[PDB]
């Protein structure tokens, strides 16, 4: 076919493929739910296999995932890195500890939740959540890219 | 200043939130000013506003690596204010899991060390067989990590009806993967190097500056609080401390890996005899009513509505009680008042000791020489922080 | 046709140049216990083209630094690596130079620039630290790189890399000179900043830590390249594939084979080693290398004129 | 009982062993056999969506209520799941419903707030608030991680067949 | 000419590149040690240089005096090294 | 497992010991 | 020895139907290997087990498409899998 | 002295090879049956077009075909 | 098991034996069925060029005996 939109689609989807593939994180490992994605990229549930690198700096980092409590002190510099990071970038909240404020929510130094300093685009929920249940939402992080269609409204603008 | 820089929180090596300023000359560190409390959650508050039974999952939380031996604390000094003691079994249970623990940590902490030193096969080697172990903790407690399996009166709930068999289908191979890694890294060419004669600590140094863990029994100093002070039944099992002489990175790892290898031993006495018996105290008073019995017993219910709504209701006074978690000393001094909920709680970090040592150990030393010496002291930043 | 000649010599190693970090993250995993990526495509073939694309859309971020010292640098790291596989004698080669190695050596030597250009570029400490002691152990590493060669061409007796064809006609050069072999080895290492000697752009995270996307490819690109043009310099200079004039090919099917095998050994010492610390590494090179360099190259003048072997020029 | 990890004649022979281990990288060889073994292993990943990591009955998860075969729900409102939970996480306030029988108005659990302590499923005399086995209930706005009755009621009317096989493999040990 | 075909289309590939990247997303010199070891690198380099026309030098008639130089330059720079590692040289 | 007694045997030259005796596949 | 180890591979291609059936499972899932039928859920889904191999992956299930009408042949998801079925394939009970 | 050379080739074990070899190649050329060849090979090696002069008379140089029995020979460098 | 890595590298190979053939038959067809003479020295040039004058106005056109 050649009426652009449909050219448009198959291309932005060749852009979506492309970001969906491979994702390459960063973990700021804050706390503990770190210890839960180390797993990930362990063995058992490896994180490579979808194409997530196991380590990656901010310059070269895909999606953040901030794990664990994120304290009044450390909430200056999750900014400053989320706003290092290249014009695709995504963040995925890990932990009842990030995504709300957790066991910690009431406290004077925590920040009840990541989203009131960096956009999150999937919540990963569970104490630990369990690492099956990241790589869950990592694929929904996934499954999200794949459905943007940035250039079909490009062209529809 | 040196060119003074500061480590990255999030920067790879560290746990994540270590902003260490360093005044550099070039390559060489004149200083290092660790700063802390990028972790201050408030741990020891908001303790003081929950019942004694809702704050044991905080302890989970403190240092999580080590998720278990850290209740093990609390329990223990709860149990020591109520004068109460856990039955027979749950002991063994609480040494049982106590040990898989710090084999746990080590794992943790011998392989983080390699990643930020550059060696990354020994991490996924040895998390699957961290793997294998979670699958222990669900199997027992429901939860992977942060279990809140052993509480203030004994252990929650009696083992699945199986798991020791796999406790020791694991134990017995688990140390071929500790020989593994050795292979790769006790005697490499340059592991040695890099950690041979790096933060060396005189013996009446780390006494001085409160290390009190392997940071000790690597200098030398015996002392393991499992053998002076036992507490549970560590005093029923036999295990050898592992000591160093030219305490250095290097002789410390090696201390590491051994208390891998002795808890193997302690692990494999605990399936070999632990007894028949109940996993909590018959106290209702202290320990929440089976639920057969709260279902069909009005002295049950009560004492169930009574001891979840409201708590155990220690009596008045104050513990410090500390046991060897894997990291070191953990303690916990626990101040209360006839209420149900603590009135202070202050958590001994074995933590906050060795990393203001940082100072002390890395003098005249290089940018990487940092980096082995933050692994070298398996800093938890939850336990730092709390 | 000799631009056909072009595109073939460069597209076939672009192309193997991508397959080369899919066999580094699967040959890894293994290593390790881990499948490595294969859900993406069949076996993780399409792998190596999708970061690619998520590479260069992703915004090429410009630091509030220079703008020319920082594109010149990607775009001179991958001239030079792609440019230093075109006098490579395989079979026989493309542009056949006389003074073949100098031009080799010479243009692996400018590639330490493009470290210190993005260096100075960033314009942040990270990376003014990195580019120093990178620049530091690549030049130190090209003393001792260039003289293992003068040994070597001594004995072949010439510079141009065709020579060596006809030299090792009868046996390898590793049987002889092995003892350099092996610091041509651990020299090729360091120069391509592989594993044990990948101080710069460490878990300190040296001249990439502002490079994303586009830039980072480029050089990223270099890198992977230049580890396999390393190494088959490697599979020319030391392990001389068997040469029949009848038959080109077998000459480049076992250029294949020990290129790819040497290839897999950098893969396989970055998994099983630790990383050197920076003078650990510079320690190496002056204490432990180059005297044993300086010394068994004054043997490769001697071994030639009392063994009445002096080599035939041309 | 102590041990000691680390605490410790020059001879051709011991010479030439240990010169020959610098020279030529013995050691450094070993390991690098050790790795080319494993690659031979076989990888212990699991394709995540198709195969999943094994878990046992008490794993915690994600909350549900659960409801009377008959279909009375569980829930009669004591309200001591929401004074043991931890973090506050469980808001209730209940009324008689008009049956005269005690319900819960609005029962809240703030999954983002909870930490799947797992005490709450210890608390409920009725048993009616259970740790349920689902894991990924990862959600793409912060709000829909709330949870109202509504919610809690249908995951529980979704998983009950095999929350009661959990609990019915579990119970004699509680 | 052969090889200036190859190299411009070697600087076009790259020129191509970084634009695609671009146009498609739309101070303590402490180390005197760091100055110490290049100041030795150019020796040592320049010391190459010298030994770089060795391989025509083998076929010189002459032969002994060859080698008679050759053996003097490379041990009177190892010896320049030598005294690199006696003082507190090459010990960054 | 499944090593079909070739890739065993470089598994146990190159390791060193037996992991035959004590395999990363847990089974029944 | 290699050889079975050639004839178990050709099994396993000639096991998923035609050379289009294998296609289409090697695409969605990257892996290939036979395993007895437990059994097909209400909601197109095949559960298949197999006790060689080992623990982690000895029972896996190949998604349907269209189980809800949602276009799922490409986009797999974990939740797809029925609440009956779910605690079969984590190994929460032996049973099927 | 023994010492000096025993852990010094235990430890340090480079620079003990090292020397070694920076001596064994100032040794051999003085003492080998063949070091005198190398100024021969390569002298005999013709590379520039051999002049002939003119033959005033009473010569060994040889005449005509350079195959005549007079002058030098490789023969040497043959079966060497 | 490890049987994977092998496509990936079957990609590479074949990518790095394409080259050697390729340059060793675009020369035996761009010199007239004979590999492509190797000028080195300004003899070998005198003799190639030479043969250029000799005759056509191509070196790998070789005449022979029989002129
Ligand atoms: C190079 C030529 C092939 C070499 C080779 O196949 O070696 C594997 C072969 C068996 O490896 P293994 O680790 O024993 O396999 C585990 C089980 O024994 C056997 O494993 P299994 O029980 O899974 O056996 C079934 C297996 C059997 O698979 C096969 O043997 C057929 C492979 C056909 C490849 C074309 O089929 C599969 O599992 C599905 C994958 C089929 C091949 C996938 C990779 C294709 C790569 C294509 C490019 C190369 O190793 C050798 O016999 C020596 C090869 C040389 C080593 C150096
Ligand atoms: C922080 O930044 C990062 C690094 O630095 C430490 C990495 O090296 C790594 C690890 C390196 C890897 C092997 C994975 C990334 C791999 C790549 C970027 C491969 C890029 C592929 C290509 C450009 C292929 C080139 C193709 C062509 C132009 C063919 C044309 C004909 C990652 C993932 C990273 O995030
Ligand atoms: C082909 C052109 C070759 C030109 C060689 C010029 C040599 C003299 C120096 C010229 C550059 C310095 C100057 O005066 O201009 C300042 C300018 C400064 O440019 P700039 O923007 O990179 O520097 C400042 C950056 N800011 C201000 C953002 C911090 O120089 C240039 O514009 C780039 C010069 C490139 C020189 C040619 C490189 C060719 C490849 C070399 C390998
Ligand atoms: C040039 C390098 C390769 C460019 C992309 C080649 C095709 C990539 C592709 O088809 O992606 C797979 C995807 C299908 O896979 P998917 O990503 O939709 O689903 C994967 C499901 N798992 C992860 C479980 C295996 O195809 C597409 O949906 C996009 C195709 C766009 C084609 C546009 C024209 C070309
Ligand atoms: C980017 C810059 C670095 C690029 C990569 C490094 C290039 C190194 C070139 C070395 C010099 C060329 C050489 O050594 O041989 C050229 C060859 C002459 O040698 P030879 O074949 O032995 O001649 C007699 C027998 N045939 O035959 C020739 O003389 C061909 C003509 C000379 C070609 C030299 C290379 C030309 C490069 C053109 C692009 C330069 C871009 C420079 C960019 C920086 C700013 C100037
Ligand atoms: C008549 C005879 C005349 C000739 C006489 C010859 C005498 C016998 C030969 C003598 C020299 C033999 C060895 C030469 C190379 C080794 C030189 C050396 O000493 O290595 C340096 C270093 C030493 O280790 P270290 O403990 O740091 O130093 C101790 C002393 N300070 O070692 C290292 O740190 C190595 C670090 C390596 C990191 C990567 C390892 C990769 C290993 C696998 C690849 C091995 C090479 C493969 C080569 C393939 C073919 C090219
Ligand atoms: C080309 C020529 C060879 C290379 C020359 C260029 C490099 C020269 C280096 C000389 C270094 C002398 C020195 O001071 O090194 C002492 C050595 C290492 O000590 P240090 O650097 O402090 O390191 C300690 C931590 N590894 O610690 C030692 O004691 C090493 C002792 C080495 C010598 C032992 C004997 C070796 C055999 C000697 C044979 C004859 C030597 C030549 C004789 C010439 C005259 C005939
Ligand atoms: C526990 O502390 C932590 C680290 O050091 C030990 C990490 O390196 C990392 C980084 C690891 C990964 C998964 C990239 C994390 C997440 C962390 O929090
Ligand atoms: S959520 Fe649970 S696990 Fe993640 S950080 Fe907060 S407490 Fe630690
Ligand atoms: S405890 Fe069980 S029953 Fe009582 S309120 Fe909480 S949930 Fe409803």
């Amino acid at each position: 076919r050649s009426r652009a939109e449909y050219v448009v689609t198959k291309l932005d989807d060749l852009i979506n493929w492309a970001r969906r593939s491979s994702l390459w994180p960063m973990t700021f490992g804050l706390a503990c739910c770190a210890v839960e994605m180390m797993h990930m990229a362990a063995p058992r549930y490896d994180m490579d296999r979808f194409g997530v690198v196991f380590r990656a700096s901010p310059r070269q980092a895909d999606v953040m995932i901030v794990a664990g409590t994120l304290t009044n002190k450390m909430a200056p510099a999750l900014r400053k890195v989320y706003d290092q990071m290249p014009e695709p970038r995504y963040v995925v909240s890990m932990g009842s500890c990030a995504n709300g404020g957790g066991y910690y929510h009431y406290s004077y130094s925590v920040v009840r939740g990541c989203d009131r300093i960096v956009p999150v685009d999937i919540y990963v929920p569970g104490c630990p959540p369990t690492a099956e249940a990241l790589l869950y939402g990592i694929l929904q992080l996934q499954r999200k890219i794949k459905r943007e269609q940035k250039l079909k409204i490009w062209y529809r603008r | 200043t040196n060119m003074t820089l500061n480590f990255g929180p999030q920067h790879p090596a560290a746990h994540g939130v270590l902003r260490l300023v360093l005044e550099l000359s070039g390559e060489m560190v004149r200083k290092c000013d660790p700063h802390i409390g990028l972790l201050h959650r408030g741990t020891e508050k908001l303790i003081e506003y929950k019942t004694y039974l809702q704050a044991l999952p905080y302890f989970d939380r403190l240092d999580y690596v080590s998720m278990m031996c850290n209740e093990q604390a609390y329990s223990i000094a709860v149990e020591k204010l109520l004068n109460i003691q856990p039955p027979p079994r749950a002991q063994w249970i609480r040494v049982l899991f106590g040990e898989i623990t710090r084999i746990l940590n080590h794992i943790m902490a011998v392989t983080t060390h390699a990643l930020d030193i550059g060696a990354m096969t020994p991490f996924f080697w040895m998390f699957e067989e961290r793997e294998k172990m979670f699958e222990f903790y669900e199997r027992v407690s429901g939860a992977r990590m942060h279990a809140a399996y052993i509480r203030p009166g004994g252990v929650h709930q009696d083992l699945p009806l199986g798991l020791l068999d796999d406790i020791y289908e694991f134990s017995k191979n688990f140390s071929l993967r500790i020989d593994e890694v050795e292979e790769m890294l006790t005697n490499n060419r340059i592991w040695r190097n890099r950690t041979v004669d790096i933060g060396v600590v005189t013996a009446e140094d780390a006494l001085n500056y409160g290390f009190s863990g392997v940071m000790l029994r690597g200098s030398g100093i015996q002392w393991d609080l499992r053998k002076t002070q036992p507490y549970d039944v560590y005093d029923q099992v036999e295990f050898d401390v592992p000591i160093g002489s030219r305490g250095d990175c290097y002789d410390r790892y090696l201390c590491r890996v051994e208390e891998m290898r002795q808890s193997l031993r302690i692990i494999e006495q605990c399936l070999n005899k632990m007894p028949p018996g109940e996993i909590k105290v018959d106290d209702a008073k202290v320990s929440p009513p089976k639920r057969a019995e709260m279902k069909t017993s009005m002295e049950s219910l009560i004492h169930h509505f009574k001891l979840y709504t409201e708590g155990y209701q220690v009596p008045p006074g104050a513990t410090y009680t500390a046991i060897e978690a894997p990291k070191g000393e953990f303690g916990v001094y626990l101040v209360s008042d006839g209420s149900s909920r603590p009135y202070r709680c202050k958590i001994k970090a074995p933590g906050f000791a060795h990393l203001a040592g940082l100072d002390k150990m890395s003098k005249g030393h290089m940018l990487a020489d940092v980096v082995a010496i933050i692994g070298t002291q398996d800093i938890v930043f939850g336990e730092i922080d709390r | 046709m000799f631009f056909i000649n072009i595109l073939t010599l460069l597209v076939p190693i672009l192309i193997a140049m991508a397959f080369l970090t899919l066999v580094e993250r699967k040959i890894l995993g293994y290593m390790q216990l881990r499948k490595g990526p294969n859900i993406v495509g069949p076996y993780g073939i399409l792998q190596p083209f999708a970061d690619a694309m998520k590479l260069f859309m992703k915004e090429p971020m410009r630091p509030l630094t220079s703008m020319s010292l920082f594109i010149i640098a990607p775009t001179l790291s991958l001239t030079l690596a792609l440019s230093l596989w075109v006098p490579l004698p395989m079979p026989h080669p493309l542009i056949n130079l006389n003074l073949g190695i100098l031009f080799i050596l010479a243009t692996s030597s400018l590639s330490v620039y493009s470290i210190l250009w993005s260096g100075w570029a960033s314009n942040s400490k990270y990376s003014l630290f990195g580019a120093l002691r990178a620049v530091a152990q690549t030049i130190s590493y090209e003393v001792t790189m260039a003289i293992i060669l003068l040994s070597v061409l001594l004995m072949n007796g010439s510079y141009s890399l065709q020579t060596l064809i006809t030299t090792q006609e009868h046996m390898w050069l590793l049987l002889p000179a092995w003892p350099m072999a092996m610091m041509w080895f651990i020299s090729t290492l360091a120069e391509t900043n592989r594993a044990p000697f990948d101080l710069t752009e460490g878990e300190s995270e040296g001249f990439n830590v502002e490079y994303a996307a586009g830039p980072f490819a480029l050089f990223f690109m270099a890198e992977y390249t230049n580890i396999i043009l390393m190494n088959a310099l490697t599979t020319i200079i030391f392990l001389g594939p068997l040469y029949y004039i009848n038959l080109p090919e077998l000459y480049s099917t076992n250029f294949m084979m020990e290129a790819l095998l040497l290839s897999s050994t950098f893969l396989w010492i970055r998994a099983s080693y630790p990383r050197f610390r920076y003078d650990q590494l510079m320690h190496l090179l002056w204490k432990n290398f180059l005297p044993l360099t300086l010394a068994l190259c004054m043997w490769h003048i001697s071994l030639p004129i009392f063994t009445a072997g002096v080599p035939p020029y041309m | 009982t102590y041990k000691y990890v680390n605490k410790k004649e020059v001879d051709m022979k011991s010479a030439t062993d240990n010169a020959a281990r610098i020279l030529m990288w013995t050691e450094l060889i070993r390991g690098l056999g050790m790795t080319l073994s494993y690659l031979f292993r076989e990888p212990a990943t699991i394709n995540y969506p198709f195969e999943k990591g094994p878990l046992s009955p008490r794993f915690r998860g994600e909350h549900a209520l659960r409801r009377y075969p008959s279909g009375e729900e569980r829930c009669i409102a004591c309200k001591l799941c929401e004074a043991i939970c931890p973090a506050q996480a469980i808001t209730i306030e209940a009324e008689p419903r008009a049956d005269g029988s005690r319900r819960t108005t609005r029962y809240d659990i703030d999954m983002t707030k909870c930490i799947y302590c797992g005490f709450c499923q210890e608390a409920c005399p009725v048993d009616a608030i259970v740790e349920g086995p689902n894991f990924e209930f990862s959600t793409e706005t912060h709000e829909e991680l709330l949870y109202n009755k509504e919610k809690l009621l249908n995951n529980g009317d979704k998983w009950e067949a095999e929350i009661a096989a959990n609990i019915q493999a579990d119970y004699l040990y509680r | 000419m052969n090889l200036y075909t190859v190299i411009f289309i070697n600087i076009l590939l790259s020129l191509t590149l970084i634009l695609v990247a671009f146009w498609l997303p739309q101070r303590l010199p402490f180390s005197m040690k760091f100055f110490l070891v290049a100041i030795t690198f150019l020796l040592f380099d320049l010391e190459i240089a010298l030994l770089l026309p060795l391989p025509w030098a083998i076929q010189t008639i002459k032969t002994s005096t060859m080698m008679i130089m050759a053996f003097i330059l490379v041990t009177i720079l190892s010896l320049g090294l030598a005294y690199e590692w006696t003082q507190k040289g090459l010990e960054w | 497992a499944s090593a079909t007694r070739v890739i065993q045997k470089l598994r146990n030259w190159a390791s060193g010991q037996d992991l035959q005796a004590k395999l990363q596949l847990r089974y029944q | 020895e290699l050889v079975e180890v050639l004839k178990r591979g050709v099994q396993q291609v000639t096991g998923h139907g035609g050379l289009r059936g294998l296609l289409r499972v090697f695409f969605r899932a990257n892996d290939i290997r036979i395993g007895t039928l437990v059994g097909e859920d209400k909601y197109g889904n095949k559960y298949y087990e197999d006790n060689k191999q080992f623990f982690g992956r000895h029972r896996w299930v190949i998604y349907t498409t269209e189980m809800n009408g949602k276009n799922t042949f490409w986009d797999v998801d974990g939740s797809m899998v029925p609440p009956e079925w779910h605690r079969w394939l984590h190994c929460m009970t032996d049973d099927p | 002295i023994s010492a000096f050379l025993k852990n010094a080739w235990a430890k340090e074990p480079v620079l003990v090879v090292s020397f070694s070899v920076w001596g064994l190649a100032i040794i051999m050329p003085m003492i080998s049956p063949y070091t005198k060849y190398a100024s021969m090979i390569n002298k005999a090696t013709p590379y520039n077009y051999p002049v002939p002069v003119r033959d005033d008379g009473n010569m060994p140089d040889v005449p005509s075909h350079p195959q005549d029995p007079l002058g030098p020979s490789l023969d040497w460098l043959k079966n060497l | 098991m490890w049987f994977e890595i092998l496509p990936g590298l079957a990609i590479m190979g074949v990518c790095l034996v394409i080259p050697g053939v390729s340059t060793a038959y675009i020369h035996k067809f761009t010199n007239g069925g004979k590999e492509k003479r190797v000028a080195r020295v300004q003899y070998q040039w005198y003799l190639m060029e030479r043969d250029r004058r000799i005759s056509g106005v191509n070196r790998y056109y070789v005449s022979k005996g029989l002129e």
